């Protein structure tokens, strides 16, 4: 009855992969796609009850991606390749939006997980986890919405695993710390698949007996809106929760004067 | 209820005899008839059966359950003073009245006007003070004549 | 035809129709009927089968009923014709009804109520609307002898004829052989010889649905009809009889098993009827009352079965009873009637409507077929499990507890071969320990403990060692009621040991824990009736399915086991289950008697001393 | 006379977001539960006590989920007296443990509104003005014993600006209605366990802020998870203050959370500092309640036939076959019933709006 779902979100920002391609490094987007497909095939291999969900995170939208080889594996790989080529071939940069819709892809993944769980019969319990690979830079404006995702997963007790390739994201670190998922940056991009298999492939119960690298240290500093500097102790607004370094009689954000006689 | 007895009682012919039915979006009244007790005793108030012990005990059980269930405002109208007093005495002897007192405070009217006034005042004070108050009166008594019950009293 | 597996191949004679799940009944051509309780039409089929068929087995899901000539007679006298019965059967039968069963029903119903027996002017007449039947029946020699003879020995001449009083039951049996059963119908409203009585129903009287249903089935078209109604003890069966008597309102005679039964009947009549106590008398040897003006006379079979000379006043009262003709007669504990002395009582008394009430109807001597015409057809039998569901009676928790035999005791038991083996296994030290543990556990639970022991010696030893009240043969009635009230009122003493007299010799206060140690030895109805009478409906645990606890101690590897399975079979017919409890949890920690075998061998000494 | 004749032959026949208003940013909630005789009644299976305590644990979980910086106090009123079962604090595990322990309580006596309210007021008498003072009471029995006048206590509570909410079980009580109305709270009646859960969920959300409520610039510190490693020579363990006041061995960890104001060490968050009174929180805790500041408006339910657009859900690509399809207000996307319910209930953000 153990139904393991491993939703994989792929950072499919064309700009970062173009930068990497111009660098002519050993690792490209094709290798990333191949590693993701192999990991998903292995996940489906480990048990019949296991399910695979692959969604590509792109700036324009979040795409639901899904001869001597397994029939279902071959069909799934064909579908994934078809969808990714259809998206990237028609991926026309129209606008200055560079940050990928990371939050939207996570929200769509959570909706898909909820729909699967509703479709899952009471006879079986569907353990769910999400693995996200980070390649491009992190986004700022999504932060709040990103937070809305995190607790939501913690609402349904879903692990969130982060695989940073190039650009670190403290948001991902905090999400992994909160939801209990694993955060780790790949030192050598060509070795990505083994990092996926050795660490992110086993389930948490399997991870329980397994010995794994300790989680990275996570900080929780704050930005003082008037200057957005690091702050240890700050003045918290009781109206709109805006934080200030110095005492103020009127809050800039809530526009409500602090009635301190 | 009868629109023709009054022209006969008052010996006249009224011009208009019209009854205005009540239309309620929300039901505020729940009239119920209980002719059978817990022991399936045929509940009656005929003076031949008014002295029956079974009827008195079933009335006591009904009042006890209502006090344990229904909110503070409880009023009970009997048929005569002597019958009500005998029923109260029987309830005290049986001990059913003691449980009713344990659940809600009880107030019984007498023939004294001042005593009945004090009883009404205490009943209203208890009802407005959150403690269950039960009043016992007669259909021909002063309570049924000129006393009005609010939502939290009736 | 029989299959190689032994089952009867009735498939050929049963044309199955496609309305399988819709229709709940199977009608085998043997006369048996099967019903499924889970069917949505269960209630309708239940009532139909009860009206037409005599129930046999009623377990949880599937029930078996049987068709008998007496059952068909009861159905006809209720007022149902052949066509309606056939139509309803075919509407409920899963398969087609075999033509043999159809023909059997036709033959039975075509002649039911044909012959009429009338008790008028203290004389019994046989009449009918078919004089050819009567004339042809005159050829029967038994009918010739039963027919009243003139003063010169000649035979007395819809014209009826008088029949000898002594030869009623002979005619009863003979008519069955004549395939023309008599009709026990009374002029309920057309009565003029016996006026009514100032007796009515108190408003406190409540008719539960099954009670009212049985009464109305008895009152076929408003006329009372003789029969037998089976209700569990304490289900208002006495109240049902009182209600029937009030309905009849004619002269009423009631017979009970013992004096306690007479007292209870009088109390019930006072408790629910409006008859003045001046008209209620007890024809007993202790409380003597004038029979004159006694609207309802209550007595016992022995008081009427005394072949020996009675007291002079008793003779006068018997003369008064014989002279008076009774509109209603009531007999309790019908299962004791088939005895010859009690059967003679029916001949002795001249009454119109005789109604019998009891808890069981399976006499171990199979003398029940005659009872079908001693009184009449079985009118009603409430479903015990159904009454349990409605909460009218307690939902009993039955259990059989097996007790290992001590090696010395078992060797002695095997050594003896005669009837004397009873003492050894009834005095099993392990059985004693089990009973003691049960008593301790239920007293700690504050339960009403009643322990039965048919053997006199075993009862004495058990009760004395456990230091509890014991009642047996002597049973001084004053001290008997003293002990009963001590059990009822004193919470310190709630463990009563009762001998065989606990069946019907006195009144059992309602209890919750009944432990049976020794039984008659196959009286499947006697101890089942004892269980039914002991355990009554109790408030507080009605929601739970186990609010009454019954334990039956049986010694392992003894013949007693063979009795228990033989006996509780009757209770199996009512769906009751008995879970085997080989070992009792908790006996180890609590100290009990006979912990040492050295005590047990002294007990063996004591037992063998009495052979 | 029903015995005249009767046959069953004929029986045998073939056949709620409010406006963009200020809310309870900081809440000090006290839960008072009756322990009277009537708690053993079977209004809710199995009895009032068991269902009440289970739903209370669920309420505590949800309330701490949606109110990170709040507090919960548990008081049990029985035998005309009140027992301070649990102190006002923010630990969910301790309160759940206390409720599980109290599952086996003794339901006896009658509730005492006066004593419980007086204890709650005394506890909340010194609370800061900016923090809201809200009390929730579960009333089983209809009778309360008052060792003094109750309306004077009502006046004192109103002067103390302490909100009182009542959720009864039997029927409406005039005194409870007056108490709820005068102090600004709400009075509710339980219809069943589902309605009980609905009322508890409605009470989970922060109440609308009163006009008289103050708006002060409160000062809070945000320490990090300073973990000391034995590879460092400055790995000096110290028993946590929260664990120190414990029967068992307090957690002697090398590192953890150190107060930025008085260097107090705590192994659990969010916990207000015992020594200097500093409210030690974390950044996610503040952002955890932002959905209250920005509620998601209900989507437009349109029949599928009248919806002349796409036939797949935007959130799950589900082939929409239901008679009702929910369209977003902002980006006007296509969502099925399941996604429409879940996003508003849990996600609180429309992905298309983010896009
Ligand atoms: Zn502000
Ligand atoms: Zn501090
Ligand atoms: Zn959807
Ligand atoms: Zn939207």
């Amino acid at each position: 009855d153990e139904l393991n779902l491993l939703v994989i979100v792929v950072d499919a920002n064309p700009i970062w992969w173009g930068k990497q391609a111009l660098k002519e490094s050993q690792f490209t987007l094709s290798k990333c796609i191949d590693a993701v497909m192999v990991l998903g095939n292995s996940h489906l291999f480990m048990n019949r009850s296991n399910k695979l969900a692959v969604i590509a995170s792109h700036i324009q939208e979040s795409r639901f991606l899904y001869d001597g080889k397994y029939e279902l594996l071959t069909s799934a790989n064909e579908v994934i390749v078809e969808e990714i080529k259809d998206l990237m071939t028609k991926s026309d940069i129209k606008g200055q939006h560079t940050e990928t819709l990371l939050a939207g892809s996570l929200a769509k993944a959570l909706c898909y997980i909820h729909r699967m769980n509703k479709e899952v019969k009471d006879n079986q319990e569907m353990k769910s986890r999400i693995l996200v690979i980070k390649a491009a830079e992190d986004s700022a404006l999504q932060y709040m919405n990103f937070m809305n995702v995190i607790f939501a997963a913690q609402k349904q007790n879903i692990l969130i695993d982060a695989c940073v390739l190039d650009s670190d994201s403290g948001l991902l670190q905090q999400a992994c710390d909160i939801t209990g998922g694993l955060y780790l940056k790949v030192p050598q991009m060509p070795s990505l698949l083994q990092y996926l298999l050795w660490v992110f492939l086993p389930d948490q119960d399997q991870r329980s007996q397994l010995i794994l690298p300790p989680p990275v240290h996570v900080d929780y500093r704050a930005a003082c809106f008037c200057h957005r500097n690091l702050i240890e102790i700050g003045y918290v607004c009781s109206v709109c929760l805006s934080i200030f370094c110095n005492f103020s009689p009127i809050c800039t954000t809530c526009e409500t004067a602090f009635k301190i006689s | 209820s009868p629109l023709d007895i009054y022209p006969k009682i008052l010996d006249f012919h009224p011009v208009t005899m019209a009854t205005f039915t009540m239309t309620l979006a929300r039901v505020c009244l729940c009239p119920m008839i209980i002719g059978r007790g817990n022991d399936q005793v045929a509940i009656s108030s005929k003076f031949e059966t008014r002295e029956d012990i079974a009827v008195i005990r079933n009335y006591g059980n009904l009042l006890l359950e209502m006090s344990a269930v229904v909110p503070d405002g409880i009023v009970a109208f009997f048929t005569s003073y002597q019958y009500m007093e005998s029923t109260v005495a029987s309830w005290y002897e049986q001990g059913i009245l003691e449980n009713i007192q344990r659940n809600k405070l009880l107030f019984i009217e007498t023939q004294d006007g001042a005593e009945t006034s004090v009883a009404l005042e205490k009943y209203q004070e208890a009802c407005e003070n959150g403690r269950g108050a039960i009043l016992l009166s007669v259909a021909r008594g002063k309570v049924s004549e000129g006393i009005d019950f609010v939502h939290h009293y009736g | 035809k029989v299959d190689e597996y032994g089952a009867k191949d009735y498939r050929l004679q049963m044309p199955l129709k496609d309305d399988h799940t819709s229709r709940p009944l199977w009608v085998a051509p043997d006369g048996h009927i099967f019903l499924e309780a889970f069917s949505p039409v269960y209630k309708y089929a239940q009532d139909f089968l009860v009206a037409i068929a005599e129930p046999v087995c009623r377990p949880t899901h599937v029930h078996e009923y049987k068709l008998t000539a007496y059952s068909l007679y009861a159905a006809v006298s209720v007022g149902l014709q052949t066509s309606d019965i056939t139509e309803y059967l075919r509407k409920l039968s899963k398969t087609g009804v075999p033509d043999g069963i159809m023909q059997f029903i036709k033959l039975c119903t075509v002649s039911y109520g044909k012959v009429k027996l009338v008790l008028k002017h203290n004389r019994y007449f046989v009449e009918s609307c078919h004089p050819d039947v009567i004339q042809h029946l005159l050829q029967d020699p038994v009918i010739r002898e039963c027919r009243l003879r003139n003063s010169e020995g000649e035979a007395t001449e819809t014209v009826s004829f008088e029949v000898k009083q002594e030869m009623i039951e002979e005619l009863q049996k003979r008519c069955i052989h004549l395939e023309y059963p008599l009709l026990a119908e009374y002029d309920f409203r057309n009565d003029s010889v016996n006026p009514d009585i100032n007796i009515d129903l108190k408003p406190t009287a409540v008719l539960r649905p099954y009670q009212e249903k049985s009464l109305r089935k008895m009152f076929g078209n408003g006329r009372a009809r003789s029969g037998v109604i089976v209700l569990p003890c304490g289900a208002g069966k006495s109240l049902v009889g009182v209600t029937a008597a009030c309905t009849v309102r004619k002269r009423c005679l009631v017979l009970g098993n013992s004096a306690v039964s007479v007292e209870q009947w009088k109390a019930q009549f006072k408790m629910w009827s409006t008859i003045d106590d001046s008209q209620i008398c007890r024809f007993t040897s202790d409380a003597k009352d004038k029979p004159i003006g006694c609207s309802v006379a209550i007595s016992t079979y022995s008081m009427l079965g005394h072949t020996t000379k009675r007291s002079w006043e008793a003779e006068r009262v018997m003369e008064w009873l014989k002279t008076q003709e009774w509109g209603l007669m009531i007999l309790d504990e019908v299962h004791t009637i088939p005895a010859k002395m009690f059967r003679r009582v029916l001949t002795i008394v001249q009454a119109h409507c005789k109604l019998g009430l009891t808890a069981t109807l399976v006499r171990e001597d199979d003398k029940i077929v005659d009872l079908n015409f001693l009184i009449g057809p079985k009118l009603y039998e409430a479903n015990w499990m159904e009454l349990q569901n409605n909460g009218y009676i307690a939902k009993v928790q039955c259990a059989e507890v097996w007790c290992p035999m001590s090696p010395e005791f078992y060797r002695e038991y095997v050594a003896i071969k005669t009837k004397k083996r009873i003492l050894l296994y009834t005095m099993n030290p392990n059985k004693f320990r089990a009973c003691q543990f049960l008593i301790k556990f239920h007293e700690r639970r504050n339960d009403k403990i009643i322990v039965f022991a048919d053997n006199v010696f075993a009862l004495k030893e058990y009760a004395i060692r456990l230091n509890k009240p014991y009642i047996y043969g002597p049973t001084s009635q004053g001290e008997r009621m003293q002990i009963l009230q001590n059990f009822k009122h004193n919470p310190k003493i709630n463990t009563i040991f009762i001998s065989k007299v606990g069946d019907t010799s006195f009144d059992l206060p309602e209890a919750n824990v009944l432990i049976q140690i020794s039984s008659h030895g196959g009286s499947r109805r006697q101890e089942a009736q004892r269980l039914g009478r002991v355990l009554r409906a109790k408030k507080g645990m009605v929601a739970e399915e186990y609010n009454a606890f019954f334990y039956s101690l049986v010694s392992q590897d003894t013949q007693e086991m063979a009795y228990s399975t033989k006996r509780q079979r009757f209770l199996v017919d009512q769906g009751y289950s008995f879970k085997v409890i080989t070992k009792l949890a908790g006996m180890e920690e609590e100290d009990l008697a006979f912990s040492t075998k050295e005590e047990q061998q002294q007990l063996l000494q004591k037992v063998l001393a009495a052979t | 006379r029903w015995e005249g004749g009767y046959e069953r032959t004929w029986e045998i026949l073939k056949e709620e977001h409010h406006g963009q208003v200020r809310l309870g940013m900081m809440r000090h909630l006290y839960v008072v539960v009756d322990g009277s005789r009537t708690m053993e009644d079977q209004d809710l299976k199995p009895n009032r006590l068991t269902c009440t305590l289970k739903l209370l644990e669920y309420f505590v979980e949800e309330y701490f989920d949606q109110n990170p910086i709040s507090q919960i106090g548990i008081i049990v009123t029985k035998s005309k007296r009140a027992e301070k079962l649990t102190e006002l604090s923010g630990n969910p595990r301790k309160h759940i443990t206390s409720l599980k322990k109290a599952v086996d309580m003794t339901c006896h006596g009658e509730p005492s509104l006066y004593n419980s309210l007086s204890i709650a007021m005394q506890t909340l008498k010194h609370m800061p003005g900016h923090t809201s003072r809200e009390v929730l009471i579960i009333f089983s029995s209809l009778t309360t014993c008052d060792p003094s006048n109750i309306y004077d206590l009502i006046k004192t509570l109103k002067a103390a600006k302490i909100r009182v909410s009542v959720i009864g079980l039997s029927a409406e009580v005039r005194v409870c209605t007056v108490l709820a109305r005068e102090t600004g709270g709400t009075y509710h009646v339980i219809l069943d366990e589902s309605h009980y859960k609905e009322l508890l969920t409605h009470h989970v959300s922060p109440p609308p802020a009163s006009s008289s409520s103050e708006c002060s610039l409160i000062r809070m510190g945000f320490p990090q998870h300073t973990i000391a490693s034995l590879s460092d020579q400055d790995a000096k363990p110290s028993f946590s203050m929260a664990h120190l006041d414990g029967n068992t061995e307090p957690g002697l960890t090398l590192g953890g959370y150190f107060c930025p104001q008085c260097r107090a060490k705590y192994c659990e968050l969010p916990v207000e500092c015992k020594i200097c009174g500093l409210t030690l929180v974390s950044a996610p805790h503040l952002a955890r309640s932002y959905h209250h500041l920005f509620p998601l408006d209900a989507f437009q339910e349109i029949p599928l036939e009248e919806y002349n657009g796409e036939r797949f859900c935007y959130g799950c690509q589900g082939e929409l076959k239901d008679q009702h399809v929910y369209v977003c207000a902002v980006c006007q996307n296509v969502f099925c019933v399941d996604c429409d319910v879940f996003v508003h209930d849990s996600l609180h953000c429309c992905p298309g709006c983010i896009h």
